[PDB]
RNA sequence: UUAAGUUAGAAAGGGCGCACGGUGGAUGCCUUGGCACUAGGAGCCGAUGAAGGACGGGACGAACACCGAUAUGCUUCGGG
RNA sequence: GACCGAUAGUGAACCAGUACCGUGAGGGAAAGGUGAAAAGCACCCCGGAAGGGGAGUGAAAGAGAUCCUGAAACCGUGUGC
RNA sequence: GAACAGUGGUAGGAGAGCGUUCUAAGGGCUGUGAAGCCAGACCGGAAGGACUGGUGGAGCGCUUAGAAGUGAGAAUGCCGGUAUGAGUAGCGAAAGAGGGGUGAGAAUCCCCUCCACCGAAUGCCUAAGGUUUCCUGAGGAAGGCUCGUCCGCUCAGGGUUAG
């Protein structure tokens, strides 16, 4: 099975309409300040839970 | 001697895609589909400015039949009374008055009546 | 006032960069970089290195305050294409495009 | 349930194993999430063997345990440090001696990665 | 407040127009090279080893051009 | 020369009968243009580099080597309806 | 100029024109910006033609006549570019795991440990063929179906000894 037309821009572009990506889900580290993915541990400072981890 | 191509295919196909301002996707952007609607749209406002002048009238004749029944006559036996009393205004200033000057229409329409009965 | 970057010729196709320049746009700096750490993508650490650049140039060559800055314009462009052929059965070859991505913020004070 | 983390039987659990000697020794590793959800219960199942401490114990824990050596300094293997100071370290604690933190996906894959260490 | 009625606005994304870019290499202009001829020359080289090559030669990789272990040149006569 | 002007004109304006293809005879390409002059961007800044932003040079750098012009397809960013 | 009449059209006949390159003769334009290119709401019955602005940076119109490689939308036309399908199919038989290291960056490179696979071979030698791919150091643009600090790849050096 080929196509039988080819795809005018605009349905390509309606097709891509939930082609994305999301914002990460991100929050403020408390120990250093910068952000990090929730429940992971920050990578900047180590911190997780107000605990260093790599210690 | 030698004769390029040179720059009138472009300059005449540009003057295409000009016309084909405003079309669907494609039809505004390549030569070959601009070409073939620009031409369409030819044959089709010969055709409309025909249908114009019968669209036109169609509306007036509407409206003239709307304000003839508000003085219980319909648009034929008005026609009709108009042409025996010798008036000629013609059904683009007929529907005029029936929407801008209803007062003058009634009279013409009262002109017809009296045609009508005798 | 604007400060841009450029990145020219980065080997990565523009349909995938523009992805992840999608989630910065319009962003405050301090928002952008942080976006594009936790986003894990190809494109996100060159996007990185020119919003950087970018504010480096604000920063250095028109005394602007980082703090303050948005992302104003952020867009990519196509490079040039580096062709290339994959062997397929039955001794035909199929191209490949390896397509190459311009990559450009342009940085203002808010 | 229980997860095949893409490998046979056999493979799965060749790399349990390893992954089971490997906290004894070390007490912390990095792997990917999903092996280290997959690595508690069979680790704190061995642990349990060690708090138990009799022979039994010791010989269905050396079905499981890897022949490694756990300290180069004593000539202590991974089943020897299980059964005295693993053990001894949870004689208290009833169940949860291991705990796993998400670090965030590795480059290479997008894998998401976790610390799995004992408590 | 209730009822009945009417009408806005909305954009995940999209369409048209416009603005500004990218890619790409058309077009214009240009010519290092061709094409067709005219006038005149010359119409053969080789066992005294040709045509055409291979391998070599420089202070300095490869390659071109030039040269042949006298090798990126030797002598001589003229020119400058 | 009322011949061609880079898809033309020789296959070949360029290191072309080359590259490449074929056991072989044999087949046989693509590929011209910075600027008057390299004056071919000291120095600073982001970056591992690439690449940029300044500063310089220049008549011009949106002439910076993928370097005269720079159409269209095609790809984007913004937004008046 | 008036009147009167006429003006659908395929094959096809006839006529009148538009535009392109070159030449000749007038005449001109142009660094105070030529051609080309971009834009516009201008003009002509059509082909078409100007004007204004922008880009461009050196050539070009006009008149009359001449001569033609003189006009493209179709040839499953030729060459080039770029789409669509699509972030889709695929990524080519196979066991890895962790610790340490290196590094701008590490699932993928190095080391260690255990595990696993071949074993009339997946080992050792050696033809043909290949021709430097070998070793060392440096490198990471491209090649490597991912990545890459690595490499049969790039750059330097080096390396083959016979009665
Ligand atoms: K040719
Ligand atoms: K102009
Ligand atoms: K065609
Ligand atoms: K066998
Ligand atoms: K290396
Ligand atoms: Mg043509
Ligand atoms: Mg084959
Ligand atoms: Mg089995
Ligand atoms: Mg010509
Ligand atoms: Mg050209
Ligand atoms: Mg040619
Ligand atoms: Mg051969
Ligand atoms: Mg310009
Ligand atoms: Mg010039
Ligand atoms: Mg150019
Ligand atoms: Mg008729
Ligand atoms: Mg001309
Ligand atoms: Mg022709
Ligand atoms: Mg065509
Ligand atoms: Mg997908
Ligand atoms: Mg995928
Ligand atoms: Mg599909
Ligand atoms: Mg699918
Ligand atoms: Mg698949
Ligand atoms: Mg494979
Ligand atoms: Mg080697
Ligand atoms: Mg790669
Ligand atoms: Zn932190």
């Amino acid at each position: 099975a080929v196509p039988f037309r080819r795809t005018s821009k605009m349905k390509k572009r309606l097709r891509r309409t939930h082609f994305k990506l999301n914002v990460p889900g991100m929050t403020e580290c408390p120990s250093c300040g910068e952000m990090k993915l929730s429940h992971r541990v920050c990578k900047a400072c180590g911190s997780y839970n107000g605990k260093d981890i790599n210690v | 001697p030698r004769v390029k191509g040179g720059t009138v295919t472009r300059k005449r196909r540009k003057k295409v895609l000009k016309l084909a301002k405003g079309y669907f996707g494609s039809k505004h952007t390549l030569y070959k589909v601009a070409n073939q609607q620009v031409m369409k749209s030819g044959n089709y406002a010969f055709r409309d400015r025909r249908q114009k002048k019968r669209d036109f009238r169609k509306l007036w004749i509407t409206r003239i039949n709307a304000a003839a029944r508000m003085n219980g006559l319909s648009y034929s036996r008005l026609m009709h009374g108009l042409k025996l009393s010798g008036i000629e205004v013609n059904r683009k200033m007929l529907a005029d008055l029936a929407v801008n000057d209803l007062t003058a229409f009634n009279q013409l329409a009262d002109a017809a009546k009296a045609q009508l009965n005798k | 006032m604007q400060a841009k970057a450029v990145a020219r010729t980065v080997r990565i196709a523009p349909r995938k960069a523009r992805l992840v320049m999608d989630l910065i746009r319009g962003k405050q700096v301090g928002e952008a970089v942080s976006i594009l750490n936790l986003t894990p993508r190809a494109a996100s650490p060159i996007i990185e290195k020119v919003l950087k650049s970018a504010i480096a140039n604000a920063e250095h060559n028109y005394e602007m305050d980082a703090n303050n800055l948005v992302i104003s314009q952020a867009f990519v462009d196509e490079g040039p294409t580096l062709k290339r052929f994959r062997p397929r059965a039955m001794g035909r070859a199929s191209q490949i495009n390896k397509r190459t991505s311009h990559i450009t913020i342009v940085v203002s004070e808010k | 349930s229980y997860r095949k983390l893409g490998r046979t039987s056999a493979q799965r659990k060749a790399m349990l194993r390893d992954l089971t000697t490997d906290l004894i020794i070390n007490e912390r590793i990095e792997t990917t999430e999903t092996r280290a959800k997959e690595l508690r219960s069979v680790v704190e199942k061995m642990i349990t063997l060690g708090k138990r401490g009799d022979l039994h114990a010791r010989r269905q824990a050396a079905a499981y345990i890897r022949n490694e050596v756990a300290n180069e300094e004593n000539n202590q293997d991974a089943l020897q440090k299980l059964f005295s100071d693993i053990a001894t370290r949870y004689e208290e604690r009833q169940g949860g001696y291991t705990r796993i933190m998400k670090l965030g996906p590795r480059r290479g894959d997008g894998a998401p990665m976790a610390i799995i260490e004992l408590v």
